[PDB]
């Protein structure tokens, strides 16, 4: 039980679902939520946040302290007929972020919507630093909804990254801990019901005389019953992804997080510009290289370096050097070279 | 590394042994001294390990079905561990962690069936650990051969698989779909409302924490009442906007082309009369408005009479069908289809 | 030991068990859904958007004529019946038949417009006090202060008096609403009253003819 749970049980904190009805308490709660959201999202105008929070269709779930102080909250607009609700904001005061309230609040929201209505899907536009939190809370970057269900209904937010989540029916998301722990306990007991590792076997009969010679594991009775084969032994040591998957994933996350990679986050549309495809015969963006890496097509790091260099070259080719596009592309090339130089292995691949 | 797991490395060959059958030295002289099957096969000893007179233990990889004929113990444990770490609902990473080339859809279906949607409750399987038919229904060798075959086939397919198509630009909802730039018919909201500046007075408002009532008088403190009073005006503004939208929805004021075409086909005097009569539409409903206008036009056309126009239709050799019956009957009550 | 699933709600249940079900320890009382303009039509919007829009200036100017405040200028449009001597067989009967209905409708519209104008004259004075009390608070934020000013204390009392006393007259709900077809027989031209309007207008016509 994380500190949020004990604090809630002891009455230190408390949650409240509030909409702009016109009471006294509701207005305090809504204004505090507006203050928090305005603090955390400085880029957007304060007018737009003020309009969205104080609307008459949206809801809000907030966490309040005993002397009526609000720490954070989430805002959403349910589409009851379309079986999906949109999340529009999310934030917690930075001073109190260390406690770890985010998952607890998300569980409260999911449970409430599940038990009060019949929605299934959540659609959101995540910020560029909340992606880890959203992923840890069950969302995914791949969308599995038809283009008719959620087109024209949600509102685009520039600089975002749409995500999805499909709630699993008939579960109590607040008690995940104990339920999953018991499920693990019972599967582990089932496993321990057979595992012969509790049997302390004598030295192999070939080595009982003091001579050590190779022994085929399939010869032994216990191992034989274990069904060990050379094939599985050799296969179990091959990771699903490429060996550098963790390091390239770290680099990809750093590059995406960097505020110098915005123009490449998504490709350029054919409708908006026609000459982009006609001039560039190898249009490459970040999503394309990520997918190709997921396909294992990139055999060597040189492929990734060439892809980045070609992306930069295309950016400079389609957009003039004087224009900010090419200058930003060169700055991002410098940033990637910095990241690589931080890696000794790839430091020697920089041309002179 | 973001993963919270523990990596196990053999003490002799320094080869990962976590996901493989292994053997450990059980003598108290050796602590956490793990020897892989090859090392224990070739018998390469190090430190205080004695393969001659010390009893050993065989760590089994526990490969056989328990719940699902296509899934073994290791796969299920990895699934639940991923649920603990990667969060229950994150199917992509948990599928990646389980391995075996199970696409996210397959892992989701397997979990739903086995645990969530099942003839079962959070106590797994039929009755107890005493039910041991599935383990002795297939020999482990056959199951492992099936796993090897499926893995090799899947690897070959992936190597021969076609390249994944590049992601297109994300399908921006662009709620401007209506034929009025900046109209969001999916939300029934405009972008530039009646008093879009109304929020200019409450976008900086802040409340004193933990306040709301006077500790002494029991009444709202002057600042609190003043602050509350400035939001009642905002609520009234919102309600005015809502009434505006309700009125505009009716009467079909969103069909620019049709209404303009209809006015264009109309003559001068009829256009002027309809323009004059426009304002009262707020107080009637569509049918009443149509009756009112059509009555005015009928009166004007009859006065004039006393493609072809109405004045040219009334003076036709054959009278139209709707003019052979009194509009209001003898007992003073107008006919229902007055206009 | 503890329940692992969600317990479905039932109508007419106790508040404490409602919180138990929700676990959130509170909830809004009124859904406020009745103020929604209407549920979304539930269509398929993936169809290609039109590529030629019309500027908001044009649309605003196009709908502006439908909401201008009422004035005595248009209170004279109705209250006018036109010429009734020169036109006066079938067409003459038709015209005599239709003039009376026209007059009845116009009379009813006159009966409504007066209360509408009174409400307008009320709102134009309420809005001034609303604006003054709103602006007398922005200065506090600007200077960030101290006690509330006497002006800010006495404007609230004036506003509250004005509302609670005068606005009682306009309590009727129909002073701000447009009747809707979906509700049913909401037409403001019920025969039960149109009959008497018709008879009164005929009496007035006969009196005018006698004078003329």
């Amino acid at each position: 039980e994380k500190p949020a749970v004990i604090e809630e049980r002891n009455g230190e904190i408390e949650f409240r679902v509030v909409n702009n009805d016109g009471e006294r308490e509701s207005l305090i709660i809504l204004t505090g939520l507006k203050c928090i959201f305005q603090k955390q999202l400085p880029k957007m105008p304060k007018d737009y946040i003020a309009r969205l929070v104080y609307d008459r269709t949206h809801l809000s779930i907030a966490i309040v302290k005993k002397p009526l102080e609000v720490v954070g909250g989430i805002t959403y607009r349910p589409f009851k007929n379309r079986k999906f609700a949109e999340i529009v904001f999310c934030a917690i005061s930075s001073d109190q972020q260390v406690k770890g309230y985010g998952a607890h609040l998300m569980s409260h929201l999911k449970d409430y919507v599940k038990a009060t209505t019949n929605i299934e899907h959540f659609l959101t536009y995540a910020d560029n630093y909340a992606i880890g939190y959203f992923k840890k809370q069950g969302f995914t970057k791949e969308i599995t909804l038809d283009k008719s269900v959620w087109m024209g209904y949600i509102k685009d937010y520039e600089g975002g990254t749409i995500m999805q989540c499909t709630m699993i029916p008939r579960i109590r998301y607040l008690e995940q801990g104990r339920m999953l722990l018991k499920q693990k306990e019972c599967v582990q007991a089932k496993i321990r019901a057979f595992s012969k590792s509790h049997i302390v076997h004598p030295p192999p009969k070939q080595w009982r005389n003091g001579n050590v010679t190779p022994i085929d594991p399939l010869s032994i009775d216990a191992i034989r019953e274990s069904g060990w084969s050379p094939d599985m032994d050799e296969l179990a040591r091959q990771p699903r992804h490429g060996p550098n998957y963790n390091q390239l994933l770290h680099l990809l996350n750093d590059m995406q997080n960097h505020a110098s990679s915005w123009p490449f986050l998504v490709p350029v549309n054919k409708d908006e510009v026609v000459d982009y495809y006609d001039i560039i015969k190898e249009p490459m963006d970040l999503s394309t290289m990520e997918s190709k890496l997921e396909a294992d097509q990139y055999q060597t790091p040189e492929d990734f370096i060439r892809d980045a260099k070609l992306i930069f070259d295309n950016c400079r080719k389609y957009n003039n050097e004087n224009t900010p596009y090419a200058k930003s592309a060169n700055k991002l090339e410098k940033f990637m070279w910095q990241q690589i130089r931080q890696i000794p292995e790839w430091s020697h691949l920089e041309p002179s | 590394s973001g993963e919270g797991g523990v990596k196990y490395i053999c003490d002799v060959c320094s080869v990962d042994i976590t996901s493989t059958v292994r053997i450990r030295c059980a003598d108290p002289a050796c602590h956490d001294y793990d020897l892989c099957v090859p090392c224990f096969a070739n018998g390469s000893s190090s430190n205080a390990h004695k393969p001659a007179t010390h009893s050993f233990r065989v760590i089994e990889q526990n490969s056989f079905p328990i719940f699902d004929p296509d899934w073994g113990a290791d796969e299920e444990l990895l699934l639940l561990e991923g649920a603990e770490i990667y969060g229950l609902g994150s199917w992509a990473d948990i599928a990646d962690h389980i391995g075996g080339y199970r696409t996210k859809d397959e892992v989701r279906d397997h979990y739903l069936k086995v645990y969530i949607e099942s003839p079962n409750f959070p106590l797994p399987e039929r009755c107890s650990p005493y039910d041991l038919e599935l383990p002795n229904s297939i020999s482990r060798e056959e199951f492992q051969a099936r796993k090897k075959r499926r893995i090799e086939e899947r690897r070959e397919a992936a190597k021969n698989a076609p390249p994944p198509q590049p992601k297109t630009k994300p399908t921006a909802s662009i709620p401007a779909c209506h034929e009025i730039q900046g109209y969001m018919p999916g939300r029934l909201e405009f972008e530039t409302e009646y008093c879009n500046e109304a929020e200019e007075a409450v976008q900086l408002m802040s409340f004193d924490p933990g306040d709301g009532i006077n500790p002494r008088t029991g009444e709202l403190e002057p600042e609190m009442e003043l602050k509350l009073t400035v939001m009642e005006i905002y609520n009234n503004r919102l309600t005015q906007r809502v009434e505006r939208k309700k009125v505009i929805f009716e009467h079909n004021l969103l069909e620019y082309r049709e209404n303009t075409k209809a006015e264009k086909k109309r003559s001068r005097e009829e256009r002027e009369l309809l323009n004059k009569a426009k304002p009262f539409a707020r107080m009637m409903n569509r049918h009443d408005f149509e009756q009112f206008c059509q009555g005015l036009i009928d009166e004007l056309n009859l006065r004039q009479a006393i493609p072809p126009s109405g004045a040219a239709l009334l003076v036709a050799p054959e009278l139209p069908a709707r003019y052979k019956e009194p509009i209001i009957d003898a007992n003073g009550f107008p006919r229902p289809d007055a206009n | 030991p503890t329940v692992y699933e969600i317990r479905p709600v039932l109508p007419g249940m106790s508040e404490e068990e409602i919180k138990e079900i929700y676990s959130v320890a509170s909830y809004p009382k009124s859904d406020l859904a009745h103020l929604t303009c209407g549920e979304p039509p539930d269509r398929d919007f993936s169809n290609s958007k039109p590529t030629n829009q019309i500027n908001f200036s044009t649309f605003s100017s196009y709908i502006e004529p439908y909401f201008r405040p009422f004035t005595e200028e248009d209170l004279a449009f109705l209250r006018e019946r036109g010429d009734r001597v020169t036109p006066f067989r079938v067409l003459q009967a038709r015209l005599r038949e239709q003039i009376l209905l026209n007059g009845a409708r116009k009379a009813r519209l006159t009966e409504l417009v007066k209360e509408r104008m009174a409400y307008q004259e009320y709102q134009t004075i309420l809005e001034d006090l609303d604006a003054q009390v709103n602006a007398a608070y922005l200065k506090r934020t600007r200077t960030m202060g101290p006690g509330i000013g006497d002006l800010a204390r006495t404007l609230m009392d004036r506003r509250r008096r004005w509302i609670e006393q005068i606005g009682a007259v306009f309590d009727d709900e129909g002073i701000t609403k447009c009747p809707r077809v979906e509700d049913g027989d909401t037409s403001i031209f019920g025969r039960e009253i149109m009959a008497e309007l018709i008879k009164r207008e005929k009496e007035a016509w006969d009196e005018e003819v006698e004078e003329e």
